[PDB]
């Protein structure tokens, strides 16, 4: 869905490019075979999972991976992230050092 | 099976009792996103 | 694109090179393959025809139809491709 | 594969392949003119659209000019060969 | 033989001797083929009764042409590993 | 004295191709089948990543990581760090177009970065056209702009590949009807820029007009129209022209299930144009399963698709099985060989024009004359943009382009500087020319001769050539002229002094600024009067 | 029993094509029209006999399997 | 207004007709019958050379290919 | 213009046309157009049989000339 | 179709005449589809020619003509 706070596509003083259509009596007649048909034409666009899959692919990892290696329980260090980022902004002395 | 001790280990989702691989779906990962988020940075990118 | 046989794709590579083509009359043409085509007709630039006699001339293009080709002379280096 | 080679032999009653047609089942010989000029007489017992025959007891003549001829106790005919197929009148139904 | 599919190689590489219907004996390593019979010839070389010898290169004959063609000579030529002792 | 004082990828041996090397180096005599292209863009707009997607199918053996690029061309180890093109490096492949034919693509990967557009003015003079990637994000940036009339200027041959076309999907998730609006501003931008020199007409950028390519390097996609159709084509049995329905593929035209045919006129409220319908979609639904729907959709995809994924394939990750299924799909980036093909000429075909931008000496000299037939059999000109250090830094090997005659190895040759004139003809050696490679990067294929038209990386003639210069045989009898200088894009305005901590030690800072001088084309090493060694 | 695709004459059209057919006769004309099998058609058409007469034969159509060598008088366009 | 081949031949079907192949020989018969692919069949049908008969074969199946024209 | 549609001009037209026979470079028939198919073949009206090396004229009422021997077909001129 | 006939024989001794007038006598060892044949223990009597002796031999298939049957050959069982 195209989000508000993405900005509009549009730019006020361009040119629209020529499009070379085909044109004339002979090439509006032109037809695709009967069988020939979009490459998911039955498939949905997106269903009830698409939007969290977009998600996790900007989760932190683990989360941006749906597969991998196990890890020992002594190495994933739950509070890592935390002290990797600046201290918030009214954090201690005690804390911040 | 969240709170099994080598949870999915019996299951197609990890490789076996050695749980030495997992592999799950969107809604597996897409709810452990969820419940873990009290521990995880907000940050999308590491430019910050 | 779909398949086709190895003959045929060899004389697409054979584009741009110097060939040599022989048709059923008996007229060989040496020339430059600007185009070649899936029925094989082949468009020569440059061309010098041989008449069986011997004689020649110069071409400045020749188009010889696929199906009136006896053979070709392709390039060497084509047998790495 | 063969789905074609067996659903072909529908045409054969009744166009102008049926002197092939009666050829084989009533047992007529058939002077085949062929390419070559030379004709062969025999009996046809298969054909195709593509006007292939396989002849029996064929006597096979030609001009050499002298006359030749040689007979030939079994033949496959290429039907690209076959001009024309008469039914012989020095011959009959057998 | 040839084009067998499961035994398609059946002569390639070997050299090959290969009569058109002009009457032309061209003779050559033949390495390609086509479902119209086509056929990529290396090496290729042109014989003539009197026998007179001229050098072609890679030839393309188209199909059409070719009546028979002939093995002439073999594809050109040039206990396996391992080892876990010492003597 | 094992000083592993390694500052680039080097490779100890030749990587496995598709195509042989003989037919490569065969390849060179024929320059009807052969381009020269750069590749630029802004910063980061995804050229070297593209890169990768030809070196992996070129080249079986090619690793490219599940989430990092591989980043072939960057071959410096500071561009390793960095995570930026610093330096052009070119890559000489064989590839194939739609038609199947094989043709020699010379590739120079160019800086997107603004400062390091000297390396992008040095490529295009080796070059006779540029593909422009173009972020679908970003869309047209300041270097973007400038890499597209700095092009002009140097009259090569632009075409635009759109890059990055995931992240309309992925990252910004426009619906694919605001996709293809995004798609044609960065289109129409571009032409806005084209039309501002009314006085040599460039051709409109349109994938009507088999100029324009949609791409992502990330997902190993790259289509153009005429690859599309094609795979329609291929997948309904070539029941229809494919070049006919590429014609129809973009543009205000809708298809219209009910009568077959396809209309200028929506046929309803909502009825999804040709490229939003055929191709977007079916890209978007490529996408959308595989990343919501990892665990159930594969079998689906491998059934529409006609695709193998094995078991352990089917539990990779959503990057790298898009990825892969793109990869087996889609298949190789035929897209691209017909991009550059078609509307980047030849050596031989823009050989004219190379020599009237580039060469100081008159149009109608023999020499000139000979240079524009781009002849291998001609006398001897080459033209050398860039210098690249041997992996030990001892010396530089010169890149350049082989204008006229054969240059070979082990003969002698006179090398011309900048600043050589006919009145002033102190600024000519006579050289030796070592071994010659066609650099591919991190490696070099060696060879004997290079012909007219190609690439040559040139050992043993660097220690004149401080920039730019002309090599020329010595047996040519009238008057040789030089190439001329590049005409960079910007300015060195940026004034940084340096000075030994030892005053002992200044003959090696001298050496130094020797060398880098060599590297960097716009660097100016200066010594003031004062008596300070600045670089600009 | 084959599926056919239109020969590359496009860059031929209109400029003056001689053509060589069976039985070595030499027409030559404007062509302005072919198809699948190349069948042309050669407008302006004249005919060039074995003994150097000449004939207008005016617009033509050309079976295309006859056509054996075909070849501009002029530039190609 | 057309005349097509087909419905021209089936119209000459059951009819006398003269046939000439592409070697010289030429048939005067009675078309019995034809086909979608133009083999002819004739009844009583005679060889003429250099305008002359040289005498009856009957029936005859000339296959297509050997056809130069056919009519009345 | 289309090879189709100018076979249309002389039916249309009922122009009388010359046809040049396959390989038989001697003969050439003479006749007007009144029907044809997608085979080449032409059902031929009037068909007069020139045999150019004698200028002799034999006439033949109207025949199917077989498309495989068409090699090319001109409107026929007011010289005879 | 008859081809499906000739391919039912292997191993079969024939006579092949070519549309050249070349006749091959030989061992058919396989006959695809086309009719293009292959024949081991071969003799080229090439026309006008002293026959060659060969061990291999592949006809492109339309260059038959007929090929002569081993006159003991069961017919009425491979026409079925
Ligand atoms: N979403 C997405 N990101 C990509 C794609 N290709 C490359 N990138 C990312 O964009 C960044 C730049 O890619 P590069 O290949 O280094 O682009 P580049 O233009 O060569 O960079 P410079 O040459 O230094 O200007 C990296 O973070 C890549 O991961 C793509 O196709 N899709
Ligand atoms: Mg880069």
């Amino acid at each position: 869905y195209y989000d508000p706070l993405i900005n509009p596509i549009v730019l006020s003083n361009l040119k629209a490019t020529e499009e070379n259509l085909p044109e004339g009596e002979e090439e509006d007649e032109w037809e695709l075979p009967e069988d020939v048909r979009p490459i998911f034409e039955d498939v949905p666009l997106y269903t009830d999972n698409t939007a969290n899959g977009l998600a996790l692919l900007w989760a932190p990892r683990p989360f941006n991976l749906r597969s991998g290696r196990t890890r020992r329980a002594v190495d994933v260090p739950l509070v890592k992230s935390w002290y990797r980022e600046h201290c918030p902004a009214g954090m201690p002395v005690k804390v911040r050092v | 099976w969240f709170y099994d001790h080598k949870p999915l280990a019996t299951t197609r989702f990890v490789n076996g009792p050695t749980y030495r691989k997992w592999a799950f779906s969107i809604p597996q990962m897409s709810t452990l996103y969820r419940l873990a988020n009290q521990l995880l940075t907000d940050l999308v990118d590491d430019n910050y | 694109m779909t398949s086709v046989g190895v003959p045929i794709k060899i004389l697409h590579e054979a584009e741009g090179h110097m060939v040599t083509l022989e048709t059923v009359t008996g007229e060989v043409y040496r020339g430059k393959l600007s185009e070649a085509e899936d029925n094989m007709n082949c468009q020569l630039a440059e061309t010098v025809v041989t008449f069986r006699d011997g004689r020649s001339h110069q071409l400045d293009n020749v188009f010889i139809r696929g199906n009136k080709i006896r053979f070709m002379i392709l390039p060497d280096m084509l047998k790495n491709a | 594969a063969e789905e074609l080679a067996a659903k072909e032999d529908e045409e054969f009653n009744v166009g102008p392949l049926s002197i092939l047609t009666n050829s084989v089942k009533n047992n007529h010989q058939v002077l085949i003119n062929c390419r070559n000029n030379k004709k062969l007489l025999g009996r046809v017992k298969a054909f195709d659209r593509h006007c292939n025959m396989v002849l029996e007891n064929v006597k096979e003549m030609w001009t050499e000019s002298v006359a030749k001829d040689r007979f030939i106790s079994k033949m496959f005919l290429r039907g690209d060969s076959v001009i024309l197929v008469v039914k012989n009148p020095l011959a009959q139904a057998e | 033989t040839i084009s067998k599919n499961n035994k398609m190689m059946a002569h390639l590489n070997y050299r090959m001797k290969i009569i058109l219907q002009d009457g032309r004996t061209f003779i050559g390593f033949f390495k390609a083929f086509d479902k119209h019979m086509n056929i990529l010839l290396a090496e290729c070389e042109e014989h003539r009764q009197i026998e007179e010898k001229r050098i072609l290169g890679l030839v393309l004959v188209r199909g059409e042409h070719i009546v028979s063609m002939t093995v002439d000579g073999p594809p050109p030529r040039d206990g396996g590993a391992g080892g876990v002792g010492q003597a | 004295p094992v000083s592993k004082k390694k500052f680039q990828a080097a490779e100890r041996f030749l990587p496995e191709t598709v195509y042989k090397k003989e037919y490569l180096a065969d390849l060179m005599d024929c320059p009807h089948i052969m381009r020269n292209v750069a590749i630029a863009g802004h910063l980061h707009h995804g050229k070297t990543t593209f890169l990768d997607c030809l070196m992996e199918q070129t080249h079986p053996e090619f690793y490219r990581a599940e989430d990092a690029d591989a980043r072939f061309t960057d071959i410096l180890f500071i561009e390793k760090q960095r995570g930026c093109s610093i330096k052009s490096q070119p890559v000489s492949i064989v590839a194939q177009d739609s038609r199947s034919k094989s043709y020699l693509l010379n590739i120079i990967d160019t800086p997107g970065h603004v400062n390091f557009s000297d390396e992008m003015t040095a490529s295009y003079r080796l070059a006779d056209g540029v593909v422009v990637m173009v972020d679908a994000h970003e869309g047209v940036m300041m270097n973007t702009e400038r890499a597209i009339r700095h092009a002009i200027q140097e009259r090569l041959a632009v075409t635009l590949c759109i890059s990055k076309i995931d992240r309309l999907l992925l990252e910004l998730k426009l619906p694919p009807a605001d996709a293809y609006f995004k798609l044609r501003l960065i289109i129409d931008q571009v032409n806005n820029i084209l039309s501002t020199f009314a006085e040599e007409d460039v051709p409109v950028l349109s994938p009507l007009n088999g100029n324009v390519i949609f791409s992502s390097g990330r997902y190993n996609v790259c289509f153009s129209l005429l690859s599309f159709s094609n795979i329609y084509a291929k997948q309904h049995g070539d029941s229809f022209n494919s070049k006919e329905f590429a014609r129809r593929l973009w543009g205000d035209i809708y298809f219209e299930k009910k009568t077959r045919k396809f209309v200028k006129k929506s046929p309803s409220h909502d009825a999804p144009r040709t490229f939003v319908q055929f191709i977007l979609e079916p890209m978007y639904k490529i996408f959308s399963q595989v990343v919501g729907d990892v665990d159930t959709c594969l079998p689906d995809v491998m059934a529409e698709l006609g695709i193998r994924l094995s078991k352990e394939e089917q539990k990779m990750n959503v990057r790298p099985l898009i990825a892969l299924i793109c990869k087996r799909f889609f298949g190789d980036f035929s897209a691209f060989v017909d991009l550059v093909v078609q509307n980047i000429k030849s050596p031989l075909e823009n050989a004219k024009t190379k020599i009237e931008q580039t060469y100081l000496g008159p149009a109608d000299s023999q020499l000139a004359q000979e240079m524009q037939k781009c002849n291998a059999e001609g006398p001897l000109m080459v033209h050398t943009t860039k210098n690249y250090p041997v992996d030990d830094a001892t010396q530089f090997h010169v890149f350049g382009r082989v204008m006229s005659g054969t240059l070979e190895a082990n003969t002698d040759v006179r090398v011309l500087g900048e600043n050589y004139s006919i009145q002033d003809e102190e600024d000519c050696r006579r050289m030796t020319v070592g071994r010659l490679f066609v650099r591919v990067a991190s490696y070099q294929i060696e060879v004997s001769r290079v012909p007219a038209g190609c690439w040559v990386l040139i050992e043993g003639i660097d220690q004149p050539i401080v920039k730019t210069a002309t090599i020329a045989e010595l047996g040519y009898e009238e008057d040789v002229y030089i190439f001329r200088p590049l005409k960079f894009n910007t300015r060195s305005c940026v004034k940084l002094a340096v000075e030994p901590i030892n005053p002992s030690e200044l003959p090696k800072m001298l050496d130094g600024l020797r060398k880098v001088n060599k590297s960097y084309p716009l660097l100016t090493t200066r010594v003031e009067e004062s008596g300070e060694h600045v670089l600009l | 029993m084959s599926k056919t695709h239109p020969p590359e004459l496009k860059k031929y059209m209109d400029k003056e094509m001689d053509l060589k057919l069976n039985g070595n006769r030499r027409v030559s004309g404007i062509l302005r029209g072919f198809d699948p099998f190349m069948n042309m058609v050669i407008d302006e058409a004249v005919e060039y006999q074995k003994d150097g007469g000449s004939v207008n034969l005016g617009m033509t159509v050309i079976r295309g399997n006859s056509v054996v060598i075909m070849e501009p008088k002029e530039r190609i366009s | 207004q057309p005349v097509n081949p087909k419905p021209f031949l089936n119209s000459l079907t059951g009819k006398f007709v003269v046939c000439k192949l592409k070697w010289g020989m030429e048939y005067k018969g009675v078309l019995v019958a034809v086909d979608s692919y133009m083999n002819l069949q004739l009844a009583h049908a005679e060889e003429y050379i250099d305008g002359n008969s040289q005498g009856n074969l009957g029936e005859i199946l000339i296959r297509c290919n050997n056809v130069l024209y056919v009519g009345g | 213009v289309q090879p189709v549609n100018l076979i249309f001009r002389y039916l249309q037209n009922r122009t009388r046309v010359q046809i040049w026979l396959y390989e038989d470079v001697t003969h050439r028939l003479e006749g007007y157009i009144i029907g044809f198919d997608e085979f080449m073949n032409v059902v031929f009206d009037e068909a007069e049989e020139v045999n150019m090396k004698t200028k002799g004229r034999n006439k033949i009422g109207r025949i199917l000339l077989k498309g495989d021997n068409i090699t090319l077909i001109h409107a026929a001129q007011q010289e005879a | 179709k008859l081809v499906r006939f000739l391919m039912k024989l292997s191993h079969e001794t024939v006579n092949i005449e070519l549309k050249n007038g070349t006749q091959v006598s030989g061992t058919i060892m396989g006959v695809d589809v086309a009719m293009n044949t292959h024949l081991r223990a071969v003799s080229m009597t090439v026309k006008n020619k002293e026959p060659v002796k060969l061990d291999t031999l592949s006809i492109r298939g339309n260059n038959i003509r007929y090929i002569i049957l081993p006159d003991p050959l069961a017919l009425d069982t491979l026409l079925i």
